């Protein structure tokens, strides 16, 4: 899954 | 009436709850400092700082959405305020607007005295503008932290993780103790498949933000990337707890799309009893199954 910045 | 402020507010009866917002998002945290910002919101719409530190809080607490509504108002207010061309720049960057990533990369650079004067399919052009004009910042001043964070929000656009990453250490390198720039190493290093090294930036970021949302949620994303479902456990229910503080009726759906990615963790890890009672909403009886509370 994607993280987020 | 583009803000979908909370309804359930104490400090809207408050009477300075912008300097309250300010000291709670060191000694109280997030959700309810965001409460203080969305209360002086509403009182004083004009007041642009308002709106500022209400959108980068929201963004810090896992809802970009609601950064962006914030940010836009600061972005009226003052488009010379370079934090919050550099917040909507990461709030887009992360919800995949292209477009405005990019226009909030070139704002945030072009509104700086000291840089004004200066293939990716979604958007060829507007991204070469940008690499373009950042990377003749760069050599105008190699030491800019914030031109290297912002390299590195450009790249990660593009999914060059490897130059982002980089970028993105040069400026942990100036500012070892700012946990924004920690965190977007992580987030780097975690889409980039580095999940180890990731969790490295992750933990910089939490010694010196305990209370950064944002960052226990990317601990628990890279934690379930590599299927250590306890471990990913653990940081949402921390995740979880620290987003609501107070009460939530948007919210709701934030506070439940977290509470269904940790359910849906419970049940790959082969739990069923610790599933059905996510449905009650209670965090704590998670802490404590989770070694976080006694």
């Amino acid at each position: 899954e994607l993280a987020k910045l | 009436t583009d803000y979908p402020f909370e309804a359930n507010n104490p400090y809207m009866y408050h009477e300075n709850p912008m300097e309250e917002g300010l000291s709670m998002l060191k000694l109280a945290n997030l959700a309810e400092a965001a409460l203080a910002f969305e209360a002086v919101c509403q009182a004083a719409p004009e007041r642009e700082e308002a709106w500022r530190s209400l959108g980068l809080t929201q963004a810090e607490n896992e809802k970009d959405g609601l950064a962006i509504i914030a940010l836009n108002h600061a972005r009226m207010l003052d488009p010379k305020d370079i934090a919050v061309h550099a917040a909507l720049a990461v709030s887009h960057t992360n919800e995949h607007n292209a477009n405005a990533a990019l226009a909030s990369l070139r704002a945030w650079l072009l509104s700086q005295p000291q840089y004004e004067q200066l293939f990716f399919f979604a958007a060829p052009n507007e991204y070469r503008e940008c690499r373009t004009l950042l990377h003749a910042a760069l050599e105008m001043n190699p030491n800019d932290a914030q031109l290297h964070a912002s390299l590195g929000v450009l790249y990660n656009l593009s999914n060059n993780y490897d130059s982002a990453a980089a970028n993105l250490r040069r400026a942990v390198e100036l500012r070892p103790d700012d946990a924004q720039l920690w965190n977007k190493l992580g987030a780097t290093l975690a889409n980039g498949n580095r999940p180890q090294e990731a969790l490295d930036a992750y933990n910089r970021a939490l010694d010196i933000n305990p209370g950064y949302v944002r960052v226990m949620y990317n601990m628990a994303v890279s934690y379930s990337n590599m299927s250590q479902y306890d471990l990913a456990a653990k940081q949402l229910v921390r995740a979880i707890y620290m987003q609501v503080g107070g009460t939530t009726p948007a919210s709701r759906e934030a506070t439940r799309s977290m509470w269904d990615f940790f359910r849906m963790l419970l049940n790959v890890m082969n739990r069923p009893d610790l599933v059905e009672l996510t449905y009650a909403q209670n965090v704590e009886p998670f802490a404590k199954e989770f070694g976080l509370q006694s």
